[PDB]
């Protein structure tokens, strides 16, 4: 084994299986062993893993899921759509804290809310999954990035973690000292974000008509469906069905009149 | 309303004509009418038709700049307070835009009408409770958005240097009570950290000042700096490694984003008091022990740092050793010392540094690094002495251990003979013994430290005034009260014949030194009461093993 | 998912430990536990904390505590752990087929669990329910150094592999683990590493 050459093309070690231990550096290296290699074999890699980012591991080509991409997949573009990618990452390093808590809740009697945290990651792993691909319109993209950035910070908020701001684009614009006042704003809206849902634990955990409120105040147009499975009248004629919203109160119509034709066999005609 | 036509106005009128008329629309209205109104009249004219500024920004703001200066202390600000945070933001959020136009002649202009009026608006505007915040955030941007050419130009050369020492004063006490009670809810980490870098920016360009025109070139009103090195010494007590820890990122996420802050604290502080000189000798007391907490810092290289710092200052006595040698600095040393390291703050790595640098040191020079060579062997055995303690202390939780190590400790200054802090874990003994209910072993500690006490007048020294309460206390008046508690525990710890002896000089000191025959008579009511406890009652025997460790 | 499960149970014994050391931590905190046949002012409730050494228990008659577990000298602060035989549980416990005053009735033969120590001193106690039942029976097991038994063991077990695991298939996403493993390339057996170590 010779020839290693360095190079920052190789940040996506990523493994097959648990690696055999051939090298006096390699192991049963896990399946999520994402590895910061320093130096390049032709069919060997060796460098820094996500494991022990002190020690090398000489990895084979093979065995490795070659990805030139590094960290930043504009410059590559990498990305499978600009823009969202770094939301996958944050989200990833955000499971890895999940499973840190996760270990330290089981060991004591917080069940409840390891329970409600059971159920917040298998939403979260699953929007995951489904935007891994970019096949959802991009309305929908929108929707996911809020919700699950609302989700995400409610999560560091029962666990008493930091919060971040840029709702949008990976959430890193504003860290990114691109202003300050703005920063006091995007950190005074995450606290509003932040009282909302400690407000609304206890109206949709517990209640379920203030969540009701909250989203119908938001839009205005609404559509009631009615779907009908039979009629039973003892007419023994052809008949006609008006039904339609009614006001008793105001003794008048609310909606137009849907007609139904019933026949004389029991049976719509 | 009419702030909504300025943006197609001005598409078809003249930038400045606009610009002076709504001015002189805005001036002509009289002092005391609908002022948050003015000022979201002007926030609306702000937000837009700044985007241009060259020919409006400089002829807009000085109107701006009059009402928030009348805003500044007119007794009646309590209104406007919001609004002029409000205001102020969003002038200087415009401000920072890049593309809208080159400003850092107009943010001179806004510092030179803005800096010292924000400054003492939330100097007076001090409360927690209210909306604080927000000025906060307002100054800490007008902090960043300014250049050390603006910081040194004109608040660097101010009228008389008594106002300019002032402000400085003023500025530097207030960031103390900012990094002190911060005023974010401490998951506004990106706040916190922003803050804390444009602090640091703004105290370097007020150290440029501090040397620039208070070393030795301003031979005399040398004080601020004791306040200089508190502030920075607070500043560098948090965010720290555990905290960095929490998440694995968490160090690398901030050292990514903001390095290690304290790092260049600490560098900046040193070569500050390198920079000092001549007058440190006149500086050291009082400042010893603020130097041994960010020497604790549990990092390597500012450590590496700063220890040496400690050869400096007993150097800094070696030219004033004249007069003796460094033992009133090194006394504190040992007291400050103890109460960091008891409060769990040290390490091991730590002890073996501070041996080595100090030796190092201490070869290079003459007979009193001798002196300091011995004397930091002893801190040595101190350290490891403090460092097994603590280890025991939170290893074991048993309270037989900690009464072992305390006593340990205690034996230890006793043959140190530091009587002050063995008389602390005297203390510290006599309080587990309570929690124990072990009367008779509180009892004796307490008296113990009784028995340093004279019945003399004079309170020959403060180290026997301990914390518990602070006044003249006599020694003779200390010695009663101890006495007197001893006499309880006794008698609640069914012992009352140590309680008859000690209280036969108990009434000896009353009635041939004080002449309190009231005292007699209630003593020797108790004395009665323990002769007939005793000749009356029993008392158990306790059995007595011994036993061997191996 | 053959490699999968293969991978999966393969690395198991870390939730194992973990199970079993949150077991300790429960058996620690313990509660007021459940005596026999106190019907006559006889405290039912009284505590039995293990050491946080986990070497003695402190137990006896407490008192009826809602509260659960006080820290204190209890009637008993030794219960030997270097030498207990087992614990028997269900009809095992001699007291369940006690056909005296101590009839313990079938509504607790899920609940009959006694400490066999002495060769000849027993520790016949009754738990609230199933669960806290099989839990201490875990801890004591635990002490014993075996197997566990509790359904909601297995029911940690299973769910907490499966939660660790599907966090460690992210690298290998839209990427397959062939069942057979791929060949190993061979390695020159020449160890001179042209460009430095680490």
């Amino acid at each position: 084994m010779a020839r290693w050459i360095p190079t920052k093309r190789q940040k996506y070690g990523v493994a097959i299986y648990n690696y055999n231990a051939s090298q006096d550096v390699e192991l049963s290296l896990q399946i999520g062993d994402t590895v910061h290699i320093l130096e390049m074999y032709e069919g060997w890699y060796r460098g820094y893993t996500l494991q022990n980012k002190s020690k090398k591991g000489i990895f084979p080509e093979t065995y490795i899921h070659l990805k030139e991409a590094t960290v930043e997949d504009l410059g590559q573009h990498e990305t499978v759509i600009p823009g969202e990618l770094p939301l996958v990452q944050e989200l990833t390093s955000t499971l890895r804290e999940w499973a840190v808590i996760w270990r330290k809740l089981y060991v004591n009697n917080k069940l409840t809310l390891f329970r409600q945290l059971q159920q917040m990651t298998y939403s979260l792993i699953e929007w995951r999954s489904q935007i891994l691909s970019g096949t959802l319109p991009k309305d929908e993209l929108a929707e996911l990035k809020k919700k699950v950035t609302a989700k995400i910070d409610h999560g560091n908020r029962m666990l008493g973690l930091d919060l971040v701001v840029r709702d949008d684009n990976g959430n890193i614009l504003d860290p990114d000292e691109t202003s300050t006042i703005a920063l006091f704003k995007a950190h005074e809206v995450a606290s509003k974000r932040i009282e909302e849902k400690i407000q609304e634990e206890k109206s949709i955990l517990q209640n379920l008509d203030l969540r009701g409120q909250s989203i119908f105040s938001t839009i205005h147009t609404y559509g009631l469906y009615v779907n009908f499975k039979n009629f039973v009248c003892n007419i023994g004629e052809d008949a006609e069905l008006f039904m339609a919203l009614y006001d008793p109160d105001q003794s008048t119509f609310i909606s137009e009149n849907y007609l139904i034709r019933w026949g004389s066999n029991g049976m719509p005609k | 309303y009419l702030p909504s036509i300025i943006n197609d106005v001005k598409l078809v009128f003249d930038p400045v004509e606009l610009s002076v008329l709504f001015c002189k629309f805005i001036q002509s209205i009289p002092d005391n009418q609908l002022v948050r109104q003015k000022l979201n009249c002007m926030t609306k004219i702000v937000e837009s038709t700044l985007f241009r500024q060259s020919e409006c920004r400089e002829v807009l703001l000085p109107l701006l700049t009059d009402q928030l200066s009348g805003q500044l202390d007119d007794n009646s600000n309590k209104p406007d307070h919001e609004a002029s945070s409000q205001l102020l933001s969003n002038i200087l959020e415009v401000l920072d835009r890049k593309d809208v136009g080159a400003t850092a002649v107009h943010i001179q202009l806004i510092m030179e009408r803005l800096l010292r009026r924000i400054n003492r608006t939330v100097i007076g505007m001090n409360r927690q409770s209210p909306h604080i915040g927000s000025f906060v955030a307002c100054m800490i941007a007008l902090l960043q958005q300014m250049d050390d050419s603006h910081y040194s130009h004109y608040i660097s050369t101010f009228k008389t240097r008594q106002d300019i020492i002032d402000f400085l004063m003023e500025t530097f006490i207030m960031f103390k009570d900012l990094i002190g009670k911060n005023v974010y809810a401490k998951d506004w980490m990106v706040m916190n950290m922003t803050q804390n870098r444009v602090f640091l920016r703004a105290i370097n360009q007020f150290a440029e000042v501090l040397t620039r025109f208070f070393m030795d070139q301003a031979s005399f009103e040398l004080q601020l700096w004791n306040n200089y090195f508190h502030l920075a010494v607070a500043f560098l007590t948090h965010e720290s490694l555990q905290l960095e820890t929490f998440s694995q990122a968490k160090r690398n996420k901030i050292v990514k984003k903001y390095g290690d802050m304290r790092k260049e604290i600490g560098f900046r502080i040193r070569d500050m008091w390198y920079n000092l000189g001549p007058h440190k000798i006149k500086f050291i007391p009082s400042m010893v022990g603020p130097i041994l907490e960010v020497t604790l810092t549990p990092e390597v290289e500012l450590r590496k740092a700063t220890i040496p710092i400690f050869f400096d200052m007993m150097q800094c006595e070696f030219n004033f050793s004249g007069n003796g040698n460094f033992h009133m600095f090194e006394n504190e040393l040992i007291t400050k010392l103890d109460q960091e390291v008891e409060g769990g703050r040290g390490d091991e790595q730590y002890k073996v540094l501070l041996e080595k640098l100090l030796l190092e040191h201490c070869r290079k020079h003459k007979y009193l690094s001798s002196s300091g060579e011995v004397f930091a062997l002893l801190v040595s055995s101190l350290l490891e002495n403090l460092l097994d303690y603590r280890t025991i202390i939170m290893q074991d939780e048993s309270k037989e251990n900690r009464m072992s190590c305390t006593v340990n400790v205690l034996n230890f200054y006793k043959e140190k003979k530091r009587e002050d802090i063995y008389i602390r874990y005297l203390y510290k003994l006599r309080d587990l013994h309570r929690d124990c209910e072990n009367y008779t072993e509180a009892a004796y500690t307490l008296l113990l430290h009784a028995e340093l006490l004279q019945w003399s007048d004079k309170p020959c020294v403060p180290h026997l005034l301990q914390r518990d309460s602070y006044y003249v206390y006599t020694q003779q008046e200390l010695k009663e009260k101890l006495y007197q508690e001893i006499i309880s525990y006794f008698d609640k710890g069914k012992m009352w014949e140590k309680a008859i002896k000690l209280s036969k000089e108990l009434a000896e000191t009353y009635e041939s030194k004080v002449f309190d025959y009231e005292g007699l008579g209630n003593l020797l009511k108790k004395r009665a009461s323990f002769y007939e406890n005793i000749i009356k009652a029993m008392r158990p025997q306790p059995e007595y093993f011994a036993v061997g460790y191996y | 998912s053959r490699p999968i499960l293969e991978l999966k149970e393969k690395i198991q014994p870390e939730i194992l430990e973990l199970i079993k050391q949150q077991r300790l931590n429960r058996l620690v905190e313990g509660t007021c536990f459940r005596k026999l046949n106190a019907r006559r002012r006889q405290d039912k409730f009284w505590y039995c904390r293990l050491s946080p050494n986990h070497k003695v228990l402190h137990y006896g008659d407490l008192e009826e505590s809602p509260q659960g577990e006080v820290p204190h000298d209890s009637l008993q602060d030794k219960l030997p752990v270097a030498d207990i035989k087992a614990v028997v549980t269900g009809k095992d416990c001699p007291h369940m087929k006690e056909k005296g005053a101590l009839k313990q009735n079938k509504e607790v033969l899920e609940l009959a669990f006694s400490i066999l120590y002495d060769s000849n001193c027993q520790l016949n106690f009754i738990a609230p329910d199933k669960h806290e039942y099989c839990i201490w029976t875990d801890g004591l097991n635990a002490l014993l150094g075996k197997d566990m038994m509790s359904d909601l063991t297995r029911n940690d077990l299973d769910t907490l592999l499966s939660m660790e695991i599907k966090l460690r298939l992210l690298d290998l996403e839209n990427i397959q683990i062939p069942d057979a493993p791929p060949p190993i390339p061979k390695e020159p057996s020449n160890y001179d590493f042209v460009y430095d170590c680490n």
